[PDB]
RNA sequence: GAAAGAAUUAAAUUAAUAUAAUGGUAUAACUGUGCGAUAAUUGUAACACAAACGAGUGAAACAAGUACGUAAGUAUGGCAUAAUGAACAAAUAACACUGAUUGUAAAGGUUAUUGAUAACGAAUAAAAGUUACGCUAGGGAUAACAGGGUAAUAUAGCGAAAGAGUAGAUAUUGUAAGCUAUGUUUGCCACCUCGAUGUCGACUCAACAUUUCCUCUUGGUUGUAAAAGCUAAGAAGGGUUUGACUGUUCGUCAAUUAAAAUGUUACGUGAGUUGGGUUAAAUACGAUGUGAAUCAGUAUGGUUCCUAUCUGCUGAAGGAAA
RNA sequence: AAAAAAUAAAAUAUUUAAAAUCAAAUAUAUAUAUAUUUGUUAAUAGAUAAUAUACGGAUCUUAAUAAUAAGAAUUAUUUAAUUCCUUGGAAUAUUAUAUUUUAAAAUAUAAAUACUGAAUAUCUAAAUAUUAUUAUUAUAAUAAUAAUAAUAUGGUAAUAGAACAUUUAAUGAUAAUAUAUAUUAGUUAUUAAUUAAUAUAUGUAUUAAUUAAAUAGAGAA
RNA sequence: UAGCCUUUAUAAAUAAUAAUUAUUAUAUAAUAUAUUAUAUAAAGAAUGGUACAGCAAUUAAUAUAUAUUAGGGAACUAGUUUUUUAAUAAUAUUAAAUCUCGAAAUAUUUAAUUAUAUAUAAUAAAGAGUCAGAUUAUGUGCGAUAAGGUAAAUAAUCUAAAGGGAAACAGCCCAGAUUAAGAUAUAAAGUUCCUAAUAAAUAAUAAGUGAAAUAAAUAUUAAAAU
RNA sequence: AGUAUGAAAAUGAUUAUUUUAUAAGCAAUCAUGAAUAUAUUAUAUUAUAUUAAUGAUGUACCUUUUGUAUAAUGGGUCAGCAAGUAAUUAAUAUUAGUAAAACAAUAAGUUAUAAAUAAAUAGAAUAAUAUAUAUAUAUAAAAAAAUAUAUAUUU
């Protein structure tokens, strides 16, 4: 290994904060998507925008992917997530079966919340 | 109701399927704002690119001209010709 | 109540299937059987599949005829998937299409079939070597050497402790396995230039490491009485050889010494030397090849250059801010 | 021997875990029913080569007394004051400053929106291109220029488009108050041309411009 | 020769892309045990055999004071027999490039709706260049689970990409230069100094461990818990 | 190897300005003092110009490459010279002329005007759009492949 890819094995505090923020943003996006759908469905039934926003009973999304994203068991929120799953991917060939998320290529775009139950 | 979707991240490190999805959605460059009438189809498409994009719901959409007008900064002066 | 039938479920595709392996198979493709022996037929094939092309694979259908089946029908070879070969050139048909002034013919077309191109998209009908006398175009796009990458290998270390060690695993000993280190070697990789001899050894000169050979300090050592030692810690200040043979590094051997450490430094060192080895052109010897020649073989012989520009180092001045 | 008793400081271990259990939270019916999520170890030794120590370097672990004043710059989990509350708040605590009073006091108000950060984005002007409207001036359904909107405008090999310099041929005014050439200083979104100053020639442009021809452009052999 | 590229056009034009709908079931609701609507849940039309998981058949491995077979043995009075053997059965326990009875997601792809039309196909007549790739990430063959290795697969960048980060930095992290300009958001990364830019909480460390290139089995000392 | 002329460059010396004797690299750009120069509107607290205070950032070019500052390659430096061109064809585009004709004009020929088929003597509605017809296989004529042809005025 003569070429030096000087990437540290762990993240800085600032990196971790940025990661957390990014995670929070994707959750927010999902929430917005569900909310807009609900609003649209209220409008279709025949309420005003404000009335729809007020509504006690929020409509859950019917499409599959959205419904999965809504579930925390499948796609957890940043507040829900463990410290470890925010900053460590599962890597079967690593010692500890764990690897920094920053070592994943395009980790800033690519999402990866859920690790295996005991790894 | 409308999703105001914004292409927050680039499409440089992104695979070709996700690029194609973004193109279909209508977003060109980074930080280029697009309003979409809400429906299941567009929602699913947005979910498919959830990490590149920032979405937020709105009462009304805005045309490109309106958006431009909103953007324009205040010129702090009033011309008086003589 | 009984018989008999029709069977139904389960089980099975392990049997078997022309033959590999897979896929399929009992709704049977498998098995027995009657008939037959025809569709292991003849023109147009759409359309897909595959696919660069040339090719290949399935195949609706239209038409002519054959076969079996009451019939529905099925049959354009085999349960499927291998089982093959371009053109050109001849050949034998067949054809009735040309027919070079005419008529015939010759020959050529068209259809049918044929024998190989297994380096198997077949360069021709037909072509092996050697060159250390070698040459050019090149590549370093793939080996020489040296660097790098790597750490099996090699070097060292550690945990554990079977077994030695009179009596006791851990005075000293330490298998097989285990975990590391190292980046010296033999590899491995081709990433460096492949206009890097510094061509591998010697000499000159050393520099550096410490993984200490001696020398200094110190623990243990029924295996420290003493002295010799053994073993371990600190420690690199100093010091660590001269011959016989060998191109030799190496080693053996002699004589020594406190000791005669282990390395790194382009296997330290030639624009500083040598050139003995490996090394071109001569050459002979054993072995190999029909032979030219060849060989990890052995052997005699055999050409190396450079006035230092920069850096660096050794000294020596001048200038200068004092 | 030795106990204000356990509630907690005994040993012998196993252990190093939120699966389980428990606590905290989400989600459903909801006077607390299920399901999902979150919560369980540290330091030293081991330590190890060769030009030179090398976290990039400095350097960083804080201490009352005592400065306006320091107190990780390491690791783990987090905030943008803090606590509540549903991003937005409410409260208050600081921080500031003012006030006007006896350095304090009490009231006031800011302000609590961290920051750096790209040739990204927006903004602010410029160019070209394209689609869509325009405006103006003069295939007018056209063109020239100018407007507003949007979209695009990295680039080797390569494809396409459009320009310029140079030389010759056809047409061809002008004139040493000119031209040609050179230096410098300007101007024109500028390989170019042009202004001026100056030097030198030359009584003069194959001159501007349109074509057509090129021996048409050299830091690479 | 195609694959990837360009130019100029063409239209019966949306065929291109992407996503959704499609299904199973539950509640209620309305009809007629029915079947519409609504809502909720479910990795939700169709295809497949990877991971995963499993030990079924197949390929293998274990263990039985089992049995049974014959026996090896065994008093005795050949039998019975008893502490061995083998297979095979019984039970239980396991694994596998070329086993998958369970079985993902990605994926393949269907029709219609939908959004992209200053956009995609498709097709016409023409021009090319390339066929030495590299690294990085992931699942692998090879290699010693060695290599800046080698063989493909997939994704991205490079190649052919200037910029910010990673000390320096072809390929990593961001991000795509038309010409400016420099006010506003920022990305990746950072904010004691060098060096643009900060202050906090709460732990824990004392070793400069550490502070952008995490070295191990093992020993020790601690710490929780049972 | 003509004759003039020749502020063409490379290169030598000298001087003037300006910088430089505590500072380390493609030697530039940008920032920024300073010194000097010239300036017929410097009104100036001016402008421009020259110049290695000073600070920031900055790994020649080219070829060849998976990839170069590269210790891969070429060049001492300047000036001149040096490289997709010609002839005979064929095809496609675009334009212009001409047009069911064109070219050429005496003729002769070439191209298109019919598709074919190996080739021969075959050849495109017998009542209209392929369900017509034309040729090739086949054939009594059909159907079946393919290609082609017909919907005031021919293309």
């Amino acid at each position: 290994g003569g070429l030096l890819w000087k990437i540290p094995w762990r993240m800085s505090t600032h990196q971790k904060t940025r990661q957390r923020e990014r995670l929070r943003n994707v959750d927010q996006v999902i929430k917005q998507l569900t909310l807009g759908l609900h609003v649209q469905r209220c409008q279709d039934k025949g309420l005003t925008y404000q009335e729809a926003m007020e509504s006690k009973k929020k409509y859950k999304p019917r499409s599959k992917s959205l419904r999965l994203l809504n579930k925390p068991s499948v796609f957890p929120k940043e507040n829900q997530m463990s410290s470890k799953d925010k900053y460590w991917t599962f890597d079967k060939k690593a010692v500890g079966y764990r690897k920094g998320i920053h070592k994943v290529p395009k980790w800033t775009k690519i999402s990866i919340r859920k690790a295996p139950k005991f790894f | 109701v409308f999703y105001k979707v914004t292409l927050s991240r680039s499409l440089i490190g992104v695979p070709h399927t996700t690029k194609s999805i973004v193109k279909s959605l209508g977003l060109g460059k980074r930080g280029s704002i697009v309003y979409k009438k809400v429906n299941p189809a567009i929602a699913g498409s947005l979910a498919k690119v959830k990490e590149l994009v920032k979405v937020e719901v709105t009462e009304h959409e805005l045309t490109p001209s309106q958006q431009r007008e909103l953007r324009k900064s205040n010129p702090g002066f009033i011309v008086e010709k003589r």
